[PDB]
């Protein structure tokens, strides 16, 4: 596995912003909750590599669909609710350690497709105001989300 | 260390806290503590900038009093909020869409860095003010006890009665004010305004509010006086207003158009405090 000894699975998060400073809000498959696209690192790939794979796997965007604007310096961690840590599966993951990327969608909105996957994680998406995700994320992700949007805000505001 | 800023607008002092990039919950106990000038900060009202509840709006903000209760007065603190989110780099827009306890507004920051608010189309219908009257006229005659006088009346959500005075420190506001505030023809009372025309685009004024009396700044009365001084025909499209609390600039094209009000917001200080 790639979980470390403390119990954190390496992860990558994606904040996709458009020209108007909105960001992409994606709904989980067969669920009510929304979030930013995030995905687990795989054995042997770097963070950027994992980002591009998960970006196409769940959002259907290619390397030429986006441009990397920024990324966080080191990892941000959040512990899962101990009501949904599967204790029987070893080595069991208690949390996730993520590195976050801010991308700007350079293609049109039509290039988004959440069906590139046999096993889609998202069935819907929309543009939302920049700070909307900080309120509307699930609570155990909120401190990470606040820090990320705080770190990325200067870049997004400095565009049109 | 929770950061904050002191700001001043409409003659009142705001403590403004960025609760977007900060994890702070304002329980009424915490608010009461921060209201203390010695143990906490010391403010007249607390303005909290929050993430929006609606994905098409930019922010939501609340205002609490020193007692720890939420205040819901239309347009309150709008000027300081709009300047604050820009000063703190929370947004770079000039037209800010924001929700409050009284609904949603759109605030525009002019490039001289003052805040413009759209407050709707004023209404002179006496049935909506309300006003005991047969129908609308540019002025009215009311006999305040032993004294006759002429006024316009308009509604901007709240009732307003306006009289021309030839200088505002030459005003018997403390005797006349209460008599027309509680006048028979105002079943829901009215904010009376004493309007001293200096030029067709410059006005000094003092307001005896509906229940409080005179306050440093009443934005409702500033738009009301200018709203009729045009309907009466004595003022221009845009009018500078000078009240004890400061200066306001008002704009209105006449019926069929909404009235805009522009005012200042001054960034006093910045602050730390450990909770
Ligand atoms: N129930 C629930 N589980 C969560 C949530 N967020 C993270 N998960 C946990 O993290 C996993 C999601 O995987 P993800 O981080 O998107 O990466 P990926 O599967 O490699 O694309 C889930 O299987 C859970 O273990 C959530 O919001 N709700
Ligand atoms: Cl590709
Ligand atoms: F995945
Ligand atoms: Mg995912
Ligand atoms: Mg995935
Ligand atoms: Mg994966």
């Amino acid at each position: 596995s790639m979980i470390d000894d403390d119990g954190y699975r390496p992860n990558v998060g994606i904040v996709i912003c458009n020209r108007q400073g909105q960001v992409m809000w994606a709904r989980r498959f067969g669920q009510h909750s929304w979030q930013f696209p995030q995905g687990g690192i795989n054995p042997g790939e770097s963070a950027e590599q994992a980002m591009y794979r998960e970006l196409f796997e769940e959002v259907g965007l290619s390397r030429k669909d986006v441009r990397i604007l920024a990324s966080t310096r080191n990892w941000l961690r959040y512990k899962l609710p101990k009501r949904l840590v599967r204790w029987d599966t070893k080595p069991v993951c208690i949390g996730q350690k993520q590195k976050w990327f801010l991308l700007q969608l350079v293609s049109g909105d039509a290039e988004i497709n959440m069906q590139t996957s046999s096993t889609p994680e998202f069935d819907g998406w929309r543009w939302v105001s920049y700070w909307y995700p900080v309120r509307q994320v699930v609570s155990f992700k909120r401190d990470v989300y606040r820090r990320v949007m705080k770190e990325f805000a200067s870049v997004v505001m400095s565009l049109a | 260390s929770m950061q904050f800023s002191k700001m001043h607008g409409l003659g009142n002092d705001f403590m403004v806290v960025d609760a977007v990039t900060q994890n702070v919950f304002f329980s009424p106990e915490l608010i009461r503590r921060l209201a203390d000038a010695h143990l906490g900060v010391g403010f007249d009202q607390l303005l909290v900038v929050e993430p929006p509840y609606d994905p098409e709006l930019d922010f939501h903000y609340r205002i609490f009093n020193a007692d720890g209760s939420e205040v819901a007065q239309c347009g309150n603190g709008a000027r300081c909020f709009a300047r604050f989110v820009r000063l703190k780099g929370l947004t770079n827009k000039r037209d800010i869409r924001v929700s409050t306890a009284n609904g949603r507004m759109v605030l525009t920051v002019t490039d001289d860095d003052l805040v413009r608010v759209n407050m709707g189309e004023p209404n002179f219908e006496p049935s909506a003010v309300p006003f005991r009257a047969n129908k609308a006229e540019k002025t009215y005659i009311m006999r305040a006890a032993e004294q006759t006088i002429l006024c316009g009346v308009v509604s901007m959500g709240n009732p307003h009665c306006v009289i021309q005075v030839d200088d505002v420190d030459t005003a018997a506001v403390e005797t006349l004010g209460p008599v027309l505030e509680s006048h028979e023809r105002f079943p829901e009372r009215a904010n009376i305004g004493f309007m001293q025309v200096v030029k067709r685009e410059h006005i000094r004024l003092r307001v005896y509010e509906r229940g409080a009396g005179e306050t440093q700044a009443c934005g409702s009365g500033a738009c009301a006086a200018v709203a009729v001084g045009i309907q009466q025909g004595l003022l221009a499209e845009e009018v500078r207003v000078e009240l004890p609390g400061g200066r306001l600039d008002i704009a209105w094209k006449g019926p069929g158009h909404p009235l805009y009000m522009t005012g200042p917001a001054v960034h006093v200080a910045d602050g730390f405090i450990h909770l």
